[PDB]
RNA sequence: AAGCGAAACGCAGCAGACCAGGC
């Protein structure tokens, strides 16, 4: 449900949930990025 | 039946390279020797790392491989520190692991050059080598307004045979019998090659008369490290690796001789 | 061919 | 301890006949093996036997002894099996000179001999 | 798209040479004699300071 | 079934009669072997395995 | 998918046995050691050190593979001598070489520096 | 066919060889009696193959003949070649 | 030899075209 996602230009965290169209409140663009997760992502440096 | 009497004379000594010539030695030492400056020679380098934040336009696993590649300053603290394997710790504790830190964020409109500086220890002694107080500091990433890049490093104790960030050298020089008397290389056109830097010959000759009764000896080098180890810590740290690994072998081997029975 | 064990003074392992 | 062939024949039976032989070896790896709250002088002070405390002590707990022991190759031979710290056996590893006999070991019986004047008996 | 930090064949630090290396160029120096004053004897590192590309600078005129 | 494909690479240290096969096709690939006195023990560890 | 351990060359792995002693039987006085986790490194100056024994008759090594990080030595010596001992030996002499070699290497290093 | 006068070649084929020793192997796979001694065999294949060595081989081959005839061959009777 | 408080619980496939490529 709480979905702080990215658009393309303007970059706003939106919490666009489900059933619901995909439309930035900002500027209205339409395609939507998801945020990096919060998983500890470790990288052995080899 | 029994060892040489090796010797020594060093004609140049800096911070960046050491050349030395060893005498009366075999071949199969001085290879060994060079083997070991390269792939047997503990030093402390970047093996972990916990990307926090990462907008850049590199991925992660491209920014731990080159945090890896950052030589870090081990002249002293590397004989001190201790494998991650044999350590009785767990996580990364301060006598098997060295923490490093890193918070960059580009808010002003120029590029943000992401340097080794920014990286970021809690021992003083291990620092990067453009870090140590000419020579500019190495670059990890350059950063665009608005990026960010937070992570959290940690370096551990290792050789080359494990990756060659590892690696103390940047080169060496391994040269024996620059005049060829025994005739271990066949030069089908002798005048056509030129004379090495360690030749004691006239101009008008190409090389030596064969010598039959001749053996490989004074062998030439030049150990340029990377800057981690000293020149010189990289030579005597070699020397005792290599004492150490046979005198575990020599254990090993008793122990062996003795369980037969 | 079931045998003794002369004196003992053990108990069961874990 | 040079080798150990063991024909117990139950798996409770070749852990304690293998604790038993490790105890009676000696060896400096089972010594470095005892842990926990193991007392060699009794609440009245008195020096008990190291041996049977010992022996005491990793038969109320083995794991650590067999953990610590250490593991050789088995060099395959018809009717010796390996057998590991875990206690489950095995073919290609054991535990270092140990071998588990499924067809018995070879039984009592007693020998006439010869005592000297000094109390050497000899066969 | 980004400089290397050591010399693939040798070992030897070249992150740092870089910009270095365009701050010799911009002063109107040859690309051979500004591989010498960086201290680049072997072709090995000159190979990495003449043969590379600095993507990177195209990559940030992108909106990130 | 029971076959792998994959590329092919040198290697003096082999006989002619030899094949170097990946630690991954052949965990994935395996044989059908009847359980006997003589390999109970064997088949056994590998089957807890 | 398959890239082996890189610590896997080195570190020895639990129950392997670092050096084993296999008499050879085609001819007398002769030993085969198998080392484990080590390459050319320690296999030519053993080698070579073997060589310089007069009582040692014949001394080598092999790397059975490449990608494996073991080691083969064989020595054969005359009858009045021994193999390991040969191997012992081997390995003393090559101790007190580079013992000696560190002690003048600290000496000439000094000697550089002071001027 | 009359077994005093069998026109066969007297050597078994490298055929007969896989058959008999892949057979007598599925056989000692199965828990069948060995016939000779086993030092250090247990491979039903290395067993087969000491077998056949041996001659103790307990299978008949039979050779079927174009007419329709056969000749009942066995493996003692035949010269192993490899 | 030692010795203390003497119940109930490892899925699943379109298929068929066409293109590019591999030795
Ligand atoms: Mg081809
Ligand atoms: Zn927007
Ligand atoms: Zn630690
Ligand atoms: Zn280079």
């Amino acid at each position: 449900q709480p979905m702080i996602y990215i658009c393309g230009e303007c970059h706003t965290e939106n919490e666009i949930k489900s059933r619901d169209p995909i439309r930035c409140r900002e500027c209205g663009y339409r395609i939507m990025y998801k945020k990096r997760t919060k998983r500890l992502v470790v990288f052995d440096a080899r | 039946p029994y060892a040489n009497q090796p010797t020594v004379r060093i004609t140049e000594l800096t911070d960046e390279n050491v050349k030395f010539i060893i005498e009366n030695t075999d071949l199969a030492v001085a290879n060994s020797i060079r083997r070991v400056f390269i792939a047997e020679v503990p030093i402390i380098a970047i093996d972990w790392v916990q990307i926090d934040a990462n907008s850049s336009v590199l991925h992660d696993e491209f920014i731990a491989h080159r945090l890896g590649l950052i030589p870090l300053t081990s002249d002293d603290i590397v004989d001190k520190l201790q494998y991650s394997r044999d350590c009785t710790c767990e996580e990364f504790c301060p006598e098997c692991s060295v923490e490093f830190t890193l918070d960059v964020r580009c808010n002003e409109d120029q590029t943000r050059h992401v340097t080794s500086r920014d990286l970021i220890s809690n021992s003083p002694r291990v620092i990067p080598v453009t870090s140590r107080n000419e020579q500019d500091d190495i670059l990890i990433v350059k950063l665009r307004k608005g990026q960010e890049l937070r992570l959290r490093a940690y370096a551990k104790k290792g050789f080359g045979k494990e990756h060659a960030k590892w690696n103390p050298t940047a080169g060496v020089a391994f040269e024996y019998d620059p005049d060829n008397a025994l005739r271990h290389t066949v030069y089908p056109k002798p005048e056509e090659w030129p004379k090495s830097e360690y030749s004691e010959l006239d101009e008008d000759e190409s090389q030596a008369p064969y010598d039959p009764n001749g053996k490989p000896e004074r062998f030439y080098y030049n150990v340029e490290s990377c800057g981690s180890l000293r020149p010189e810590t990289i030579v005597l740290s070699a020397l005792s690796g290599l004492k150490k690994k046979l005198s575990d072998l020599q254990t090993q081997l008793s122990h062996e001789i003795q369980s037969d029975v | 061919a079931a045998a003794a064990a002369a004196f003992a003074a053990a108990a069961a392992a874990a | 301890l040079i080798q150990l062939i063991v024909s117990g024949k139950d798996e409770q039976s070749i852990a304690e006949a293998i604790i038993v032989a490790m105890v009676f070896s000696q060896e400096d790896c089972m010594i470095k093996a005892v842990r926990g709250d193991l007392n060699f002088v009794n609440r009245a002070n008195q020096r008990l036997n190291p041996m049977h405390q010992l022996l005491r002590h990793f038969q109320k707990d083995a794991k650590v002894l067999f953990q610590n022991w250490g593991i050789e190759p088995i060099d395959n031979v018809m009717g010796m099996i390996g057998i590991l710290p875990d206690m489950t056996p095995s073919t290609e590893m054991s535990l270092r000179g140990v071998r588990v006999s499924k067809m018995g070991v070879d039984s009592t019986e007693r020998v006439v001999v010869s005592i000297d004047r000094f109390l050497r008996v000899r066969d | 798209m980004i400089i290397p930090v050591r010399c693939f064949t040798c070992g030897k630090i070249v992150g740092n040479k870089w910009e270095a290396y365009l701050g010799l160029l911009q002063a109107e120096y040859t690309e051979g004699d500004a591989l010498d004053a960086l201290g680049l004897k072997r072709y090995c590192c000159r190979r990495m300071l003449l043969a590379h590309v600095d993507l990177i600078e195209k990559l940030l005129n992108y909106a990130p | 079934d029971f076959s792998a494909r994959t590329v092919i690479t040198p290697d003096p240290n082999l006989s002619i009669d030899q094949v170097g096969v990946p630690r991954s096709i052949a965990a994935n690939m395996t044989f059908a072997e009847i359980v006997t006195p003589f390999n109970i023990d064997r088949l056994q560890e590998l089957v807890r395995r | 998918m398959n890239a082996p351990p890189a610590f896997e060359s080195f570190l020895l792995f639990e129950g392997e046995k670092k050096i084993t002693i296999n008499k050879d039987t085609k001819v007398p006085n002769a030993c085969l050691f198998t080392i484990n986790k080590e390459d050319h490194t320690l296999g030519n100056i053993i080698k070579s050190q073997l060589l310089k024994d007069p009582q040692v008759l014949f001394a080598g090594y092999k790397v059975p593979h490449p990608l494996e990080h073991k080691i083969i030595i064989r020595v054969q010596t005359t009858p009045d001598y021994s193999p390991q001992e040969a191997f012992t030996n081997a390995i003393t002499d090559l101790i007190s070489e580079l013992s000696l070699l560190e002690e003048r290497f600290r000496v000439a290093i000094k000697d550089k520096q002071e001027g | 066919q009359a077994n005093q006068k069998r026109i066969t070649t007297p050597y078994m084929t490298k055929y007969e060889r896989a058959r008999v020793l892949g057979t007598r192997a599925l056989q000692i796979a199965m828990c069948a009696p060995v016939m000779v001694e086993l030092e250090g065999e247990t491979d039903p294949l290395l067993i087969a193959m000491k077998e056949l060595k041996a001659r103790k081989i307990p299978i008949i081959i039979r050779r079927y003949l174009p007419d329709g005839s056969y000749e009942d061959w066995g493996v003692d009777e035949l010269i192993i070649s490899d």
